[PDB]
């Protein structure tokens, strides 16, 4: 019934709010957060399926929206469970570290920590400067395994190396093409500058 | 055999007794 969904939604939302207020650094609490986000999405999807457009006067999203959010929550929950069973479980882990905002930032689909700004100035114009996020710790999860890799910077973009394979998750030429008349830029990644390594014409 | 299947499972059991 609608009544049962309402009651479950309350307790569910209360638990989520409690996590927000606690701001825990224990990974176990973040697994519990995502498990409740996952249940909340299923509740809203069922409410919509049953023809309700609000629940306790909160908007009930369309089916497609609640399903997409559910799939995100499930993926994050299972990823954090894999990390909890790994050697990295006892590290500090914040709600921001395990947020969808971080997870979907390039490289997408990865829990990441210790982000910092890399600035790229295109063709010598201050107004034509892009800001990107690099990460010292990128957690690559495949199946039940986790490996941490370091985000690295060179003239061409931001990359990591996993199992000997170099994968760029930002390529600065993509924004050069969009914003600039040139393929010449300067990369600032914190105290030093990376300049065009090749001849210029 | 992936994540969409867990969502389907969650929806089916929403009014069933909780085991997990």
């Amino acid at each position: 019934s609608m009544e049962t969904l309402c009651q479950r939604l309350n307790v569910c939302q209360d638990k989520i709010l409690t996590h927000y207020e606690n701001d825990s650094t224990d990974l176990r609490d973040h697994i519990d957060y995502w498990k409740h986000m996952r249940l909340e999405c299923a509740i809203y999807y069922k409410a919509r399926e049953m023809g309700f457009k609000h629940i306790n006067h909160q908007v009930v999203p369309t089916l497609a929206v609640s399903k997409n959010k559910a799939l995100q929550a499930i993926e994050l929950q299972l990823t954090l469970e894999t990390i909890y069973n790994s050697q990295y479980s006892n590290e500090k882990w914040t709600l921001q570290d395990v947020s969808l905002e971080v997870y979907l930032t390039a490289p997408t689909g990865c829990i990441k920590k210790h982000g910092y700004t890399v600035e790229v100035q295109f063709d010598g114009d201050i107004c034509n400067t892009m800001h990107y996020t690099n990460w010292t710790h990128i957690y690559i999860c495949e199946e039940a395994s986790v490996t941490v890799v370091e985000g690295q910077v060179d003239y061409y973009g931001l990359y990591y190396v996993h199992e000997g394979i170099r994968t760029y998750f930002v390529q600065f030429k993509d924004d050069a093409e969009k914003y600039s008349k040139n393929k010449v830029w300067e990369v600032h990644a914190g105290g030093q500058v990376i300049l065009c390594p090749t001849s210029v014409f | 055999a992936t994540i969409d299947m867990n969502f389907q499972s969650d929806l089916l059991s929403i009014f069933e007794e909780n085991l997990f």
